[PDB]
This record gives structure tokens, C-alpha cells and sequence, in this order.
């Protein structure tokens, strides 16, 4: 039982973008219960981010193709591809549930009040793959997640408001999915707008406190931060 | 779909 | 459930981008018996292509891997790479078996001697998956797999000069593959550059002869044919 | 490794 061994494997699996044996290779890591490095973290949250992300590419197009056709009026037709669309769902069920025992159980659980890193960057997932689930549920089930997305971002925006400066990549990278979370989940526009205009212009504020290495990596996501404010501004005035 | 991070 | 509502699920799951289980409906629908019409031979082909091509892009990957970490020395590595790129090379020869099996328990043999254009098209297509073997067999191995390939390949290429106008797509597309076969596996670059010139040519002094239906497809293929003798004719004045 | 270029469709329509 190597460690090296399946990290390795999990780059090599990278590369030739097989990201269901990188995220398996990574969660045997991550299962030998010992802390990830920032190197580590990053090979995990990858793998698994293209395993859910294709599988919400593939549940977007399927959504689309079933509200058309649904108008159309063609019963055998629909019934197909809504069953097609739940075989997606729950192949994407499949996998968040997966990562968020990994995230409950191995990773942020054993994480020290010394670790501000780490935690915050687990707690955004936690918070991420919850979401994910919220943008298939329905019903009494929906809210459910959505009360357990919110409460995992908002846990980690208090660690990172009271340990980490505004220009670091995760607080950053935290403040954007978080306020994605609120326009898209919530539909609640102006707070979503207000964290968004909140965590860019505090990044503005102590700007030259930048790091040579985080000076482009930060920027990078203060962009996207703005590219959110361009396009759900435009929406309300129409 | 607004864009996103993970890195 | 309904041979419609098959086909549905593999054009469904084409814009997905599901080819795993677009390559799995058109799978049941070939084994129903009945003769594939031309969407149908469409989706069949686009599905596999899909899923073999992404083991070889990542086959591709991994023994180019091999070769820059094999100077570096480490027999841990080494190993584990090795150990990889078999099990990407097992995946791959799996998808390869079972559409030959399609092709010569299904296709190929419900063919009547008047489907010309269906039968070119599943002999090609069959030459095609054997060569892919070929790109990751070795010894013995690869050499009957290429002796396999070649003789889909030159039988469909008779059927297409005598029953098919060289403008046709399924004919262009035959002399595309069939010239990446002699360049990449006989590497004989002058029988596919020849081959690839002729079937051009010869589709400009026919070219009167572009049906509406499908000009966009012919047309497309042939700049194929001119891209591929560009990028040929440019590998063979780098070795000289 | 490098690769020409192919195709694998029959016109649809
Ligand atoms: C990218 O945006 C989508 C859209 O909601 C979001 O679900 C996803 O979590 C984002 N990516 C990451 C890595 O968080
Ligand atoms: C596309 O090109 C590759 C490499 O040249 C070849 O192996 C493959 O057969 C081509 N596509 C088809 C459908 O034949």
C-alpha cells in the first residue's frame, strides 16, 4: 500500500483525462486518513470535479431537450428522456454523496484549529456538491440540501473572513461559488450581487498585499467575480 | 450557468 | 422497449456526449436484425469512434509518459506507467472486439449483393477498428490484425471504384482512412499519398456529380484528402 | 506520436 504510488497514478490519470480512476486513485488516498498537501488537495478536488461536472453538462442538455419537446406532445418520446434524465441524477447523486462522506468523514473532521487552510477549502466543497444536489431536487427534498449547502459556506466564509486576507485564492474562490449559490439556488439577486461586489472590492482595498505566486491566481478569480456582476446586473433590468 | 473556480 | 425509442436514446445521448451509452443503444438496435438506415449507420459509427478514440487519445498519452520518465531511472514508476497503459491498451482492444462482432455477425452478413453503398461503408469501418488494434499490437499480434485490416480496406475500396461515384462520401471517406493506414501502419507514404491524390482528383473532374443531399459531406472530406497530402508531403522533407 | 486527419459519418440528410 503505497501513498506515492496512487498520487502518482492520480496525476498520470490526470493527463490522460481519465478523471474516474484520477478520483478513485485519490480517494484511497485521502481514506489512508492522512492529511492532503496544497498539491494533494488540488488532484482531489479536480478528479471529482470533472466526474459531477460532466455528469451536470450531461443533465443540462436533457433538462433542455425535455423542456422543448415537452411542448411538443409526444408521450413515448418524454417518457424516455425523462427517464434518461433520472438516470443521470442519480449516477450525479452518486458521486456528490460520495465526495461529501469523504469531506464529513476523513478530511474535514480531522483538521485542526491550525489549519485555516484546509478547512475552508473543504467546507467550500462541502457547500459545492450540496449544491449540485440542489440543482436537481425537488420538493421537500431540495430544501433540504439547500439548507445544508448554505450552512456549509457560510461556516467557511466566517473561518476565511477572520484568517484569511481578501486577496487569497480560496477566500476568493469561497466568495464566488458562494454567491453563485445565492443567485442561482436562492434566487436571491442582491445579496448574491452584494457578497460578490463585497469580497472583489475587498480585495481592491488591501490589494498590494499580494504575493509574487497568488498575485496572478487570485486576480484570476476577482475577473469572474466582476464577470457575475456584468451578466446578473443586465438580467434585472429587463 | 456563471463561471467558477476549484484549484 | 421500442426500436424508436432506441434510436432516440442515441441521438439523445450524442448531445449528451454520453457515447458510452449512445454506442450501447445502437448496439441493441443493430442486434434486432434489421438493416440500419443511414442516420442509424451514423450514430453506430460516431458512437464507437467516440469511446475507442478516447482510449487511444489517452493511450497516446501514456506511452508518450513512458518514453520521457523511461530516462529517468525509476523502476517504481516505470512499472506502475507500464501497468497503466495496459490496462488503457485492454479497455481499448474490449470496444475494438465488439464492434467487429457487430460488423461481421450483423452488418456485414445481412448485406444483399445491391447494398454496395451500406457494405463499403461497414468493411471500412471495420478495416478501421482492426487498425486501431494494430496501434497497440505487437509481434505476431500486430501483424494479423493488420493483414485484417487490409483485407476489409481493399475489398471496399473495389466496391466503392466500381459501384460508387468518386464524388460519393462514403467512397472519399474510404480513401481518407484507407491512405492513414498504408502512412501511419504499412508506412508506405507513397501509396497513401497516391491514393489520397487520386481520390481527390478524381472527385474534381467528376465533381458534376454532387447530389444536394449530402455536397456538404463530400466537400468536407476532401479537404481532408488535400490536408492530409499537405501534412504528408511535409514529414517526408524533414527525413530527407 | 503524430496523427493525420479522418472521418467516421455517413450524410445523414
Ligand atoms: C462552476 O459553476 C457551476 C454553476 O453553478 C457550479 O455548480 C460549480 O460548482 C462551479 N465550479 C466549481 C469548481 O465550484
Ligand atoms: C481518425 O484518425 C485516426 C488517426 O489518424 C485513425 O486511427 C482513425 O481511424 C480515424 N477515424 C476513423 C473513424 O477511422
Amino acid at each position: 500500500v503505497d501513498r506515492e504510488q496512487l498520487v502518482q497514478k492520480a496525476r498520470l490519470a490526470e493527463q490522460a483525462e481519465r478523471y474516474d480512476d484520477m478520483a478513485a486513485a485519490m480517494k484511497n488516498v485521502t481514506e489512508l486518513n492522512e492529511p492532503l498537501s496544497n498539491e494533494e488537495r488540488n488532484l482531489l478536488s479536480v478528479a471529482y470535479k470533472n466526474v459531477v461536472g460532466a455528469r451536470r453538462s450531461s443533465w443540462r442538455v436533457i433538462s433542455s431537450i425535455e423542456q422543448k419537446t415537452s411542448a411538443d406532445g409526444n408521450e413515448k418520446k418524454i417518457e424516455m428522456v425523462r427517464a434518461y434524465r433520472e438516470k443521470i441524477e442519480k449516477e450525479l447523486e452518486a458521486v456528490c454523496q460520495d465526495v461529501l462522506s469523504l469531506l464529513d468523514n476523513y478530511l474535514i473532521k480531522n483538521c485542526s484549529e491550525t489549519q485555516y487552510e484546509s478547512k475552508v477549502f473543504y467546507l467550500k466543497m462541502k457547500g459545492d456538491y450540496y449544491r449540485y444536489l440542489a440543482e436537481v431536487a425537488t420538493g421537500e427534498k431540495r430544501a433540504t440540501v439547500v439548507e445544508s449547502s448554505e450552512k456549509a459556506y457560510s461556516e467557511a466564509h466566517e473561518i476565511s473572513k477572520e484568517h484569511m486576507q481578501p486577496t487569497h485564492p480560496i477566500r476568493l474562490g469561497l466568495a464566488l461559488n458562494y454567491s453563485v449559490f445565492y443567485y442561482e439556488i436562492q434566487n436571491a439577486p442582491e445579496q448574491a450581487c452584494h457578497l460578490a461586489k463585497t469580497a472583489f472590492d475587498d480585495a481592491i482595498a488591501e490589494l498590494d498585499t499580494l504575493n509574487e505566486d497568488s498575485y496572478k491566481d487570485s486576480t484570476l478569480i476577482m475577473q469572474l467575480l466582476r464577470d457575475n456582476l456584468t451578466l446578473w446586473t443586465s438580467d434585472q433590468q429587463d | 450557468v456563471p463561471v467558477t473556480t476549484a484549484t
